[PDB]
């Protein structure tokens, strides 16, 4: 009966009132279940979100305002559960931006938390459900997956997708492409000749598109012209072995990068100066 | 330095312009609130004035230096920096950003970039999207739409630098050389690219904002400056600004740009409970749907949608707004919430929306404002009756021939509370039971900016210069009783369009008007208007002349209405009147002009003649 | 907008009246600059179209752009006056070559550089076809010889050959016995000179000089300082494997002088520095130096990699006391370089900037050198660090108009910064905040480290600990130490306030204790807090918190070295203390080094160096130093993630705690009574969680907190009758409370375990814990469930009794078959703890109880986890992934497994190695080794052509590790004659990618051959090769590869040490390449061959190829006076 249910919520609103929010979550799973036997599906979803909120306040007091070394993370198994639940309702109920909306969330917190390879795969779900329906949330999603994947060191995983952006920019943002699509077509390609420069794959790993892209550094079109005289610049001196070149041009490129691909041309100065994978 | 030399020999005062600022600079820092908004006012007086200057850096500063004001706990110092904010030129501030080479550094010796134009947007004005007050958000949102214009950014193909950016807006003012409902637009729309660039990273950052949103505030105020946007830059005229890549052409352009995000939220448990931010949604959801017409028509349900991607969009704002003017309706009616299309009874998200409905005209029966606009319930019956007005253009009597008889059930339970409103969406249902409507029928440079292309322009035009209708009966009737009991001239206005269109629609007037009443009490109304005492005249009198002006082709009710000769000494009757012509006298001749020399003998020829003798 | 528009109008005009050369003069001689700018203006493109139309015009203009290229030189204006100069009059070209080559082909611009050299070749290939009296009129020959001895003098013409070329065309026109003596010349031609390209190859060289020799080597002036870093990193290697290594005392001493000698020029009395006398000129002069500030980094860098291994060295290398002090100054001057720098000379070096940083986080985390920078003589010092620190990170992370967060004076300062300091690292600092967009990756674990430790410093301690509400709320204690900066502990009525008590908790959380006196007072402060419910609640979290402190291990209470003890639950596996486990322990130990390196979450590790993974495992004896991490390597709970340290259930093992304290069925750490601590808690809250009848009922959150902190601080518990009266309390509790409290449930149902599991699992205690677990595997609430896996975990460590095991197992083993099935297709979409714990529980019950688990449950657990290890990088997330896969290798490596379980492992191993994310099929690499060796024909050659496809398909990265550890496979798995054949045509193939990665595969191969006395055996390998190495296409390939081959198979020590010489001139063929080459196959003629018929079979060979002046010809010379 949802009587039951608005007494639930009423008790949530009052526990959460005097900050007992693990009762006041538990409260919230009161009314989804009371939401669940009324078949309203809708209510339910919105029950299980604001249980979810609750969790995850109760997460960040420990780990961020706290920073307690006893926080092993329970609360974050019970908003990922919740949210999950409610993803499963979306998806169900036919609202796949609601369910994408809800990925995002948990993938937002879970970076914000220390786990950026737990983020990564939660925007890669929430682009996925928007992709046949709203293209540019779904590379404003991609564009996160790969943020966190620079944060989780997986640099191969990074440059696919930058380079599924980049290809899904070109095919729903078009040569010239508007302004949004642009911006991220920008961000793409500089940040995957820096990973290139970084990775040095093979010719068996060079695609038909890693390829095109350093031919044509080997016509800025998008890029502003004195980042393509300095992109290309390095693409030359990395080509070359000039570590005094790459010394100079990290320099005039630092007021040019983002602070993510400042990050990634350190990454090639170093690995030009002490390569990985030797055990010294 | 030429005005205060002047100034320094004839007073001898040893002061400069440049000891003012640190006292703005001083005084934005004060711990009184009061104080702070008195100094932001003060910015907003003279920050662009500054750039524009010998003192530029100093403007350039000032706007640093008043970005602290975002986080003030007092809602009017939130208000005036954004108020501020939307004064400023970033054509300009990229220019004088791009000299600088200290001012990026500031204190500390910072590494990177100002990046002004990016705080400015990002981190103030859809920041405060955010905000609890609502005062605020909506702020916020007409800032946001004041800025597209302003906005620079590299790489633009109209534009390569912040001077030609500049340039173009100074030459752009001196070197200056059936109807479809609001929001179609069937021609190619001619656009600047530039303007379009800008608005798409503008709706791509506030849409943003909109599916990560984590807080209803956000949500609905990301849907206010949609809404507003979709208004001052129509989402039909600037498709590729809009355009999210839905639609998977020109990805004569068309889009639905995020219509599914707007559609998902409409159908939510939360969203539609506050009447504000639901009524922004459908203008929005409306608007972005009709963006989609000249490639969405063709050449079975919706069968004039030949890009069956949007049939379920327009299924589900139609039935919503069915729901939810039947919820109207039963709120005015005082019928409780209990036993087709627009049935909700089963649907409990829709009965908390009854209740807030019921809770907010509870309030207005109680009190007497009759001047207040900001009305909740009566603003959402009219943004929902807007709506589907807008959404019928797409239809076909195929479509509404099972909803007719139930639309004009819930008409006659809203027409008492918004009459006009009311009005428009009979004449759409009568469009679209008679087949009239859209469904039925159907490298630059300075160079280039500031001489080449203004020269180009002028040389080429110096060259060429040397060469079911029974159950609308009872909305009719109310329509003409209330145009002879209103003050509202918006309303008579509505109902004199109405009657054209019947005339048009080949409806007999002997039907409508069999006692001549109407006629008559029309014809009254001039000696009002003559004598200055019928107020907002100026707003009704074209509506009289083309109705009165359709009427004199009605020769066969046995005898003319009315007659061009008639019609013809009412307009001369007004033009000797002391009343202004340009608000008189030249709206009651365009009706008559264009009617007896472009649409239309013995008398015919005199009467072209007078008509000349009153336009000389 | 009038200054360009004027220019453009004007070159408009002035196009029209081309006769008009007045104003044509004045354009170009006054307007240069602004003509180069607006090039692209459509009159302006036509002006300059004119000018190169008329021969005058163009020398105008070229004598113009020679007045004005100390501008012209920012990249875009460069590019446009190559733009300009391209099409210029014929009759110039002598004049625009000269500009060329004597001032725009100087620019560091790579790609313009090249567009200089390019246009440069086309001028003087137009003085080639012109008429020659024309061409030397426009080229005198006394500017033809300028620009020639300019691109020799200027080092230009070795790379801008065809240039230099074309001017000789041009003017003529007009007009031996290898030994130590050579070895240490050959490694003083790359190691005295200043360059860092071939750094790893130049410590290798470095390391085969005699130990005698080295120190002068590395002493004297030439030798390059940036192989310091390389050297003590590659003798670690050495001190890590056993051995004495030479090459590290060597460059640990050198390192320890050169910072001496550096300390030894600053002024002898130090000032603050401060971003806002005589002192300051001498540090100008000093850090404008462009020889000292490139000095500062360089040493930072090898000091850095000296500080970072220093605690695991042998005694006798650690810090000597007498250079501690100096460390310190150095420390100290290197980050005021680097503030120095920034203020008058641009960002440094990301490497420079890091270098900086990583010798001052590591020398506040040595006790030694934190002794003495804490210490009043180094107050100074002390707040010159503060204020370099807070003035790079507002340089970086802080943009104009923002701020951070929104005595002498210096010492104020110094205090106000770290408070600051400490509160960014919840936003600014924090790794992945939308704050930290801003601070680039290698910053922010450095940042966050040394803001930590210096917050613990005496001078700034006691104030940064105040909550920065309290001084709001006008707290004005006068303070007085030997710094006049010791403020008292905050009065307990300040922490009634919850915000101020929430700010106070943050603070002790993030600084720790720096004494026991210090965790004396804050015990003190949180029970008088502790004696409104909410007040209450942050009070038990806080106590719980600090108790738990005292866990962190090689230095307690402190974050910035430490961090919690664990005790894994798995034992060492004895398959590895048998001959071919040893083996597997090193080829193993290669593979898990670098997955640390990628996939490690790194917590415990601030500063960048890869190779320095540690788990804080004590070594552990009834009551010490940690477990090292080559000696855990299947060690580690396989429910936690690679590299994270942060507490979890099952942190300490039931076993460990019947060990360390006796009670089978430490009490002081730093100086911390944790008995009385935690004797106290379990009697306060005993009281609290079981009221008497006449007190108030405790409200539902704080028995959910209290029931969470006895979970927690039972960790520290060191007597039985601790957890016999935990037992008891939980048991009444759970009688009286009710049942449906899943969220005191997910706490009461782990500790009720824990405690049954010390208590060692008896009838009476073991009926109700398996009813209570049973029932909790049913709960509505994951957390609830995790919380039951964990207690199952606890007690899976008992020797139960065969009844409750009957009982118990086969709902255990129910609950993981029906949940893993279900989910092990689409992880991702899952719970992650709820997986990791489910796969920890069923590898437990495989190895620990393969009897009463049925024989289907290994089965069907090795085919689940094969699912998800097969699955996509979306599929199964790579936590998931790496977990797995180690307890699986955990599995095999156990022997409790069948022999068609360790069948199915082979074939999941194979195919999971065929994958294109490195880190994945390195894993992957790992549990086929782990096959290969615990199974000790065809299948071994197809297992070796896998290693060899990854080579050729691989990253640099995997590539180059399957290189390290193919040459010991190989000698494990074959008789050298059966891969002979592969690893010779794996070097020469023209598909391979790494070339400089298998000459030390075929070089490890021909020095076992050597060392097992198979002499005849690479002989009869060159020999039979030599025609194939001759084929490969390219000649300075093919004679790179016979250089590296005759390398490979020489006896002679001096000449076996050359590979890595020979390696750093891969495709060069220059005389010094084919004089080596002659030599190191003279070698091979002279000592590995002596038959008459095989000289002539060698000679015979070369014939083939030995095209006249080829480095054949030369050889063949050299060998036929032989
Ligand atoms: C702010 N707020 N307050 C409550 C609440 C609940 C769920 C969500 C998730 N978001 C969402 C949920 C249902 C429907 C639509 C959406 C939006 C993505 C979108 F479609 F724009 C947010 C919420």
């Amino acid at each position: 009966v949802a009587e039951a249910g608005e007494q639930f919520g009423q008790l949530g609103r009052e526990l959460r009132a005097q900050e007992c929010l693990p009762y006041a979550a538990w409260c919230q799973l009161a009314v989804a279940r009371c939401q669940q036997a009324l078949f309203h599906g809708p209510g339910e979803a919105l029950a299980l979100t604001e249980a979810a909120r609750l969790f995850l306040r109760q997460e960040r007091d420990a780990r961020q305002r706290l920073v307690c070394p006893a926080a092993y993370g329970e609360p974050l198994q019970a908003a990922a559960s919740a949210l999950g639940a409610a993803v499963r309702l979306h998806l169900e109920l036919g609202q796949p931006a609601a369910a994408a909306a809800l990925c995002l969330e948990l993938a937002a917190a879970l970076r914000d938390l220390g786990q950026p390879a737990a983020a990564a795969g939660h925007f890669q779900r929430a682009a996925q459900l928007q992709l046949p329906q709203l293209p540019l949330a779904a590379l404003q999603a991609l564009g996160e997956a790969a943020s966190c994947q620079l944060l989780a060191r997986d640099y191969t995983g990074a440059l696919a997708v930058f380079t599924r952006m980049q290809r899904l920019a070109r095919e729903h943002g078009s040569p010239a492409a508007l302004g949004a699509f642009s911006d991220v077509l920008v961000r793409c390609e500089v940040s995957r000749v820096l990973l290139l420069l970084l990775l040095q794959p093979p010719p068996a790993k060079l695609l038909p598109e890693h390829a095109q892209t350093l031919e044509k550094y080997s016509s800025s079109g998008q890029l502003p012209e004195e980042l393509f005289l300095l992109l290309q610049s390095l693409v030359m001196a990395t080509h070359e072995k000039d570590t005094e070149a790459i010394k100079s041009l990290q320099v005039e490129m630092w007021p040019l990068l983002t602070a993510e691909q400042n990050h990634l041309l350190h990454l090639v100065l170093q690995e030009t100066i002490s390569p990985s994978g030797q055990g010294v | 330095g030429d005005w205060m030399g002047t100034i320094r020999t004839l007073t001898g005062n040893t002061f400069s312009l440049a000891d003012c600022i640190p006292l703005l600079r001083k005084t934005l820092k004060d711990e009184s609130s009061v104080t702070c908004k008195l100094a932001c006012t003060a910015v907003r007086n003279c920050v662009m004035s500054l750039c524009s200057s010998s003192y530029s850096e100093l403007g350039l500063q000032l706007i640093i230096d008043v970005l602290t004001l975002r986080n003030s706990s007092y809602w009017l110092v939130r208000t005036e920096l954004l108020e501020t904010l939307a004064e400023i030129d970033f054509r300009l501030v990229s220019f004088l950003e791009a000299k600088a080479e200290n001012l990026h550094r500031g204190a500390h010796h910072y590494t990177g970039l100002l990046k002004l134009q990016e705080r400015v947007l990002n981190n103030v004005v859809i920041h405060l999207l955010g905000d609890e007050d609502p005062r605020v958000r909506h702020v916020a949102a007409a800032s946001l739409i004041r800025l597209v214009p302003k906005l620079f950014y590299k790489c633009d193909q109209g534009q390569a630098d912040p001077v030609v950016a500049v340039a173009r807006d100074q030459s752009s003012v001196y070197l200056k050389l059936t109807r479809i409902y609001r929001g179609y637009n069937l021609l190619p729309s001619i656009t600047d690219v530039t303007m379009e660039n800008n608005l798409s990273r503008v709706i791509a950052a506030v849409s943003h904002e909109l599916i990560t949103s984590t807080t209803r505030a956000l949500t609905f105020g990301c849907c206010e400056a949609l809404c507003l946007l979709s208004t001052a830059f129509p989402v039909c005229i600037w498709s590729l600004g809009w355009h999210c890549g839905v639609p998977p052409l020109s990805a004569k352009s068309c889009t639905v740009g995020m219509a599914t995000m707007i559609l998902t939220l409409l159908s939510s448990a939360w969203f539609p409970l506050d009447l504000s931010a639901h009524q922004d949604a459908l203008i929005l959801a409306g608007n972005l749907l009709a963006a989609s017409a000249p490639k969405s028509l063709r050449s079975e349900v919706w069968p004039a949608l030949g890009d069956r991607a949007l049939v379920p969009m327009v299924e589900q704002l139609f039935s919503h707004l069915l729901k939810v003017i039947n919820i109207c309706a039963h709120v005015l009616d005082d019928v409780a919430p209990g036993p087709s299309l627009g049935s909700f009874y089963h649907l409990p998200s829709y009965l908390k929306l009854h209740d807030v409905l019921k809770a907010t005209h509870a309030n207005y029966k109680v009190t007497l404002d009759l001047q207040n606009s900001t009305e909740k319930f009566g603003g959402f019956l009219r943004s929902a009756l807007d709506v589907l007005s807008q959404i019928l253009e797409l239809a076909t009597l195929q479509d509404i021939g099972k909803c007719v008889e139930e639309i004009l059930g819930y008409l006659k339970s809203c027409f008492s509370r918004e009459p006009m409103m009311a009005t428009v969406c009979v004449q759409q249902l009568l469009k679209t039971l008679f087949g009239t409507n859209l469904a039925s029928q159907f490298r630059p440079g300075l160079y280039h900016y500031c001489f080449m292309a203004p020269y180009t322009h002028f040389t080429q035009a110096l060259a060429d210069a040397s060469l079911h209708i029974r159950l609308f009966e009872p909305l009719v009737i109310k329509a003409l009783k209330q145009y002879t009991t209103t003050t509202c001239v918006q309303l008579q206005k509505q109902v004199l369009d109405l009657l054209a269109q019947l005339v048009q629609l080949r409806v007999n007037y002997c039907l409508l008007d069999s006692d001549q009443v109407f006629i008559g009490f029309v014809l009254k109304q001039f000696e009002y208007i003559e004598v200055g005492q019928f107020r907002e005249s100026e707003a009704i009198i074209p509506n009289i002349f083309f109705f009165l002006v359709l009427l004199s082709y009605e020769r066969y009710h046995s005898k003319q209405i009315i007659g061009i000769p008639k019609i013809i000494q009412l307009c001369d009757g007004i033009m000797a009147s002391g009343r202004k012509a340009v608000t008189h006298a030249i709206p009651a001749l365009q009706p008559i002009v264009h009617d007896l020399f472009v649409l239309r003998g013995k008398e015919l020829e005199t009467q072209k003649e007078v008509v000349v003798s009153m336009l000389l | 907008i009038v200054r360009r528009g004027a220019l453009i109008l004007f070159c408009d005009y002035v196009c029209q009246n081309l006769h008009d050369s007045e104003h044509l003069t004045w354009l170009i001689v006054n307007h240069i600059q602004d003509l180069i700018s607006l090039s692209h203006e459509p009159p302006v493109q036509d002006f300059i179209s004119a000018v190169h139309r008329n021969s005058a015009a163009s020398g105008l203009f070229i004598q113009a752009i020679q007045s004005r290229c100390e501008n012209l030189s920012t990249p875009t204006m460069l590019k446009k006056t190559l733009q300009c100069l391209e099409g210029i009059h014929l009759s110039q070209s002598g004049a625009v070559l000269t500009l060329y080559v004597d001032r725009l082909l100087c620019t560091p611009f790579r790609v313009l550089a090249r567009m200089v050299d390019i246009l440069a070749c086309r001028r003087v290939e137009m003085l080639l076809a012109a008429n020659l009296q024309s061409s030397m009129a426009q080229l005198p020959m006394e500017e033809l010889n300028r620009i020639q001895e300019y691109l020799q003098s200027s080092g230009l013409a070795q790379r801008h050959q065809r240039l230099y070329s074309l001017l000789d065309r041009f003017r003529l026109s007009t007009m031996v016995s290898p030994d130590k003596d050579w070895y240490v010349h050959l490694v003083k031609s790359q190691c005295w000179t200043r360059s860092d390209s071939a750094l790893l190859e130049g410590a290798e060289l470095v390391n085969r000089i005699p130990a005698e020799d080295m120190n002068a080597f590395m002493m004297n002036s030439e030798f390059n300082l940036s192989l310091l870093a390389p050297c003590l990193s590659l003798g670690m290697s050495e001190i890590s494997g056993g051995q004495k290594s030479a090459l590290f005392e060597a460059a640990r001493e050198v390192t320890l002088a050169r910072v001496s000698g550096t300390v030894q020029q600053l002024p002898a009395v130090h000032h603050v520095f401060q971003p806002e006398a005589a002192y300051w000129s001498k540090l100008n002069d000093l850090f404008g130096d462009a020889a000292l500030y490139q000095s500062l980094p360089t040493l930072a860098r090898a000091l850095a990699q000296y500080l970072v291994v220093v605690s695991k060295l042998p005694s006798h290398l650690h810090l000597p006391p007498e250079k501690e002090k100096d460390i310190v100054k150095f420390v100290v001057a290197t980050l005021e370089a680097l503030s120095w720098h920034l203020i008058h000379e641009q960002i440094p070096l990301s490497l420079d900037l890091q270098a900086g940083l990583d010798c001052c986080c590591l020398a506040l985390q040595l006790p030694g050198l934190w002794s003495v920078v804490s210490s009043t003589e180094f107050v100074t010092h002390a707040c010159s660090l503060i204020h370099c620190v807070h003035f790079i990170l507002e340089a970086v992370a802080v943009q104009p108009g923002e701020q951070l967060l929104s005595n002498p004076k210096y010492i104020t300062a110094a205090c106000e910064m770290v408070a600051e300091m400490v509160e960014s690292l919840q936003s600014v600092l924090a790794l992945g905040h939308k704050r930290n967009s801003g601070v680039p990756a290698f910053l922010t674990p450095l940042l966050r480290n040394i803001i930590i430790s210096l917050a613990r410093l005496p001078l700034v301690n006691s104030y940064t600990r105040v909550p920065p509400l309290v001084w709001k709320l006008g707290w004005s204690p006068k303070p007085g130490g030997d710094f006049g900066t010791a403020f008292p502990e905050i009065p307990v009525e300040f922490l009634q306030e919850k915000e101020v008590f929430k700010e106070f908790i943050y603070r002790i959380n993030t600084l720790g204790w720096t004494s026991r006196t210090q965790f004396e007072e804050t015990w003190a402060t949180l029970l008088g807090v502790l004696v409104r419910t909410q007040i209450n609640v942050l009070a038990v979290q806080a106590i719980t918190s600090l108790v738990l402190s005292a866990m962190t291990v090689p230095v307690a209470g402190n974050p910035a070295v430490s961090c919690l003890e664990q005790q894994p639950r798995n034992k060492p596996l004895k398959a590895l203390d048998t001959r071919f486990g040893r083996k597997l322990s090193i080829i193993r130990g290669i593979v898990e080094q670098e997955i640390q390196a990628m996939v490690s979450k790194r917590e415990n590790i601030a500063t960048h160096h890869l190779y320095q993974a540690w788990d804080p495992v004590p070594s552990l004896s009834p009551a010490g130093a940690l477990i090292s991490h080559e000696k855990l390597l299947l060690q580690i709970n396989p429910e936690r993630e690679l590299g994270s340290m942060s507490y979890k259930l099952g942190q300490v093992s039931i076993h460990s705690v019947w060990l360390g304290n006796s009670i089978t069925p430490r009490k002081h750490r730093a100086g911390v009574d944790i008995h009385s601590c935690s004797q106290f808690l379990l009697e306060l809250y005993s009281r609290w969680i079981l009221p008497s009848s006449s007190a108030r009922r405790t409200p539902a959150i704080l028995i959910s907190e209290v029931v969470r902190s006895l979970l927690v601080v039972s960790d520290l518990f060191t007597e039985r009758n601790q957890f016999e009266l935990m037992y008891v309390t939980l048991t009444e509790l759970r009688r009286v409370h009710p049942s449906e409290d899943e969220i005191l449930a997910q706490y009461l149902v782990p500790a009720t375990c824990k405690a049954a599991a010390v208590l060692g699992m008896d009838k009476a205690v073991a009926e109700p814990v398996s009813r209570l677990l049973e029932s909790t595997l049913r709960s509505s609430h994951l957390p609830s469930r995790v919380g039951a896996l964990h207690g199952i975990l606890y007690v899976l460590e008992c020797d139960l009794l065969d009844d409750t095991a009957k009982q118990l197992i086969p709902v255990i083993s129910d609950y993981l078959l029906s949940n893993l099935k279900g989910i092990a297709h689409c992880v991702n979409i899952h719970s992650q703890q709820h997986v990791l714990v489910m796969c920890a529980t069923a590898f437990y019950l495989i190895e620990n109880y393969p009897l009463d688990v049925g024989p289907e449950f290994s089965a069907s657990i090795i085919q689940m986890c094969g699912v998800m290890l097969s699955g996509s990088e979306e599929s199964t997330p790579s936590i998931i992934y790496h977990c797995a896969l180690r307890g699986l290798e955990r599995l095999l490596l156990s022997e409790q497994l069948s022999r068609l379980d360790a069948e199915s492992l082979v074939k999941l191993s194979v195919d999971r190695v065929n994958v294109h994310s490195p880190h994945r099929a390195m894993a992957a690499l790992g549990l086929m080794l782990t096959c290969m060796y615990t199974g000790k024909v065809i299948v071994a050659m197809e297992r070796v052509s896998v290693l060899f496809d990854r080579i050729r398909k691989g990253f640099p990265c995997e590539a180059r590790v399957v290189a390290r550890i193919l040459p010991q496979f190989l000698d494990d798995f074959f008789p050298p004659q059966d891969i002979m054949n592969k690893v010779i045509g794996e070097f020469l193939s023209n598909q391979q990618p790494y070339p400089q990665f298998m000459a030390t595969v075929v070089y490890k191969v021909f020095q076992t051959l050597h060392s097992t006395g198979q002499s005849s055996m690479v002989r009869d390998w060159v020999m039979l090769s030599l025609s194939n190495f001759t084929q490969r296409a390219p000649v300075a390939m093919a004679t790179w590869s016979l250089s590296c081959f005759f390398v490979s198979a020489s006896t002679s020590p001096w000449v076996a040490a050359i590979l890595p010489h020979v390696i750093s001139r891969m495709g060069k063929l220059e005389q010094v390449d084919v004089n080596l080459f002659c030599l190191v196959a003279t070698d091979f003629y002279r000592h590995q061959i002596e038959e008459e018929l095989d000289r002539r079979a060698f000679q015979s060979v070369l014939e083939v190829v030995a095209a006249p002046g080829s480095p054949y010809h030369r050889l063949l010379t050299c060998l036929r006076n032989v």
